[PDB]
């Protein structure tokens, strides 16, 4: 809830990578490479029992061995270690974590564990986030990025990669790029509240599939759009698409009415999204 | 593009595969807005469940190979689908990913289509998203005579134009 | 002499960089960048009183 706590996620001073690896085909390898190439001003701490060093950086055998408390952590491991690793991180004192994978039958335990330690989690099955002005690339994406003034929020990894590639073609940049995943703890309304006050952001673009709290979304969007323009694309208008996405509950004219009442505008298809960028 | 490269249709049943869900959902929305027809898989074609597709892939149309799909998965699926008689046209979507680079995937798809005995009974359509990274792939598709399009909605529109003409 | 003893120079397992720095025009910056891009299998350790971290 508190806007205090998002600072560690969006402006971290140190990051730990759980499961960093020397094997070129591993997720930890890609995350380590991206972070090292980002241009970060803090330390990047690898944690793994299988290597003494990763890409030239001295490693540590386990979480308890770290020299101090990291601001932000990333899990790059199998879902069966999630709860134990989260408990260890909570004991150490970390307050923010990104989770690569998890089944749906784990959500309740994850929420309870996060509440116990006062920790925030970026949705499981999340692609990550990028913040060019801080020189931070904590993501599993293979597309590079540049500095800009536009912010983008997405609930789909493929759309994120596509938009990044389009931006690369046209020599255009961003101020923030965040993927939500399953939106278990951190959700769209909090990010809208945060971005309404960021001095480097002048416009916001969103791709959405579903919502959990309508009133907070409406209030946040209405407040944020007073001084910055906001556009939205929303998919799943047909029964087959709803079945594919598992969003059969709800009605699309309600989305139309809600979007209009908050002062936003809806775009229709992929071409209009590029034109909107 | 369509008049230049696409093989003439023998029917109006469409099949879709992708390495991601949202592009397929956008395709489905566009198809619904124009009153198109989706194909239905037969029970025997469940060789897909056995044929090395991991256990977490759901077998239906559209067939969502996940974000971590590799080129070998594409080739196996293409072979099994082409040996059946359940559809008249096939749409193949590819999004940028580390596990399946664009150029290599395009090359393997081209060879697989070239060497298949029953390829001349169906119409192929390709949609490789990502402007910067798919230039060489689109060039390779052009030399082999396969049609290619920029967005899924455009692909659906091109297909439905010929359906309506017939 | 001491043919044993060149192994550390030519086949080292770890290297320390005295004077590593974040300023792009410094010698330690260039050395750190070259070492990190080399493809080494060991750790590279920076030593300096003026920075908490160097190139991550
Ligand atoms: C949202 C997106 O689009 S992300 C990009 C798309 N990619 C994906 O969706 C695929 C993501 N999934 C994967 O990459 C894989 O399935 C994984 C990582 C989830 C599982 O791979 P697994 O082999 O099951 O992982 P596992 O946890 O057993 O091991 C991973 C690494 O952690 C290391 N490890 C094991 N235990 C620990 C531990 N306690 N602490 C730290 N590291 C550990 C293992 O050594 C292994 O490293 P190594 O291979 O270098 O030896």
């Amino acid at each position: 809830m508190s806007q205090r706590g998002l600072e560690a996620l969006l402006r971290p001073k140190s990051i730990a990578v759980i499961g960093a690896s020397m094997k070129p085909n591993r997720a930890g390898y890609l995350m380590m490479r991206n972070l090292l190439a980002g241009g970060f001003n803090g330390p990047v701490l690898p944690v793994t029992p299988a290597w003494k060093a990763v890409l030239g950086v001295l490693a540590w055998p386990d979480i308890a061995s770290l020299p101090f408390t990291p601001d932000l952590a990333v899990l790059c491991t199998n879902a069966s270690r999630n709860l134990a690793l989260l408990e260890e991180l909570g004991e150490k004192g970390c307050k923010t974590c990104i989770i690569l994978s998890a089944p749906a039958s784990q959500h309740e335990d994850l929420r309870a564990c996060a509440l116990r330690h006062n920790m925030r989690l970026l949705g499981p099955n999340s692609l990550g986030l990028l913040a060019p002005w801080q020189g931070l690339n904590a993501s599993f994406s293979p597309v590079p990025i540049k500095r800009g003034k536009l912010a983008f929020i997405s609930q789909s990894a493929a759309v994120s990669n596509t938009i990044l590639d389009w931006a690369q073609q046209r020599k255009m940049g961003f101020s923030y790029f965040i993927a939500l995943g399953d939106s278990l703890d951190i959700d769209v309304d909090e990010l809208l509240d945060y971005l309404a006050r960021d001095s480097k952001t002048s416009a916001i673009l969103l791709y959405l599939e579903q919502l959990s709290d309508a009133r907070r979304f409406v209030s946040a969007a209405r407040s944020a759009s007073r001084n910055k323009p906001i556009l939205v694309i929303k998919s799943g208008r047909s029964p087959a698409a709803q079945r594919l996405l598992n969003t059969t509950a709800g009605m699309d004219p309600a989305w139309d009415a809600a979007i209009q009442r908050a002062g936003l505008l809806r775009v229709q298809d992929t071409h209009e999204l590029f034109s909107a960028v | 593009e369509t008049l230049s490269h696409m093989r003439p249709l023998r029917g109006d049943r469409l099949m879709i595969i992708s390495n991601g869900a949202a592009p397929a959902a956008l395709a489905l929305d566009a198809l619904w807005s124009r009153n198109g027809k989706l194909a239905t898989l037969s029970e025997e074609t469940c060789q897909k469940l056995r044929d090395a597709l991991p256990e977490h892939v759901a077998i239906s149309n559209p067939l969502d190979l996940r974000d971590d799909a590799s080129s070998e998965h594409y080739i196996k699926t293409l072979d099994i689908l082409l040996h059946s008689q359940d559809f008249d046209a096939l749409m193949v979507i590819h999004s940028p990913s580390a596990a399946a680079p664009a150029t290599e995937s395009a090359q393997v798809l081209i060879e697989a289509v070239k060497h298949h005995p029953r390829s001349k009974y169906v119409s192929l359509l390709t949609n490789w998203c990502g402007e910067h990274s798919s230039q060489e792939a689109r060039r390779l598709f052009s030399e082999a005579g396969l049609p290619t399009y920029r967005t899924p909605e455009g692909t659906i529109t091109a297909f439905m134009h010929m359906v309506e003409y017939r």
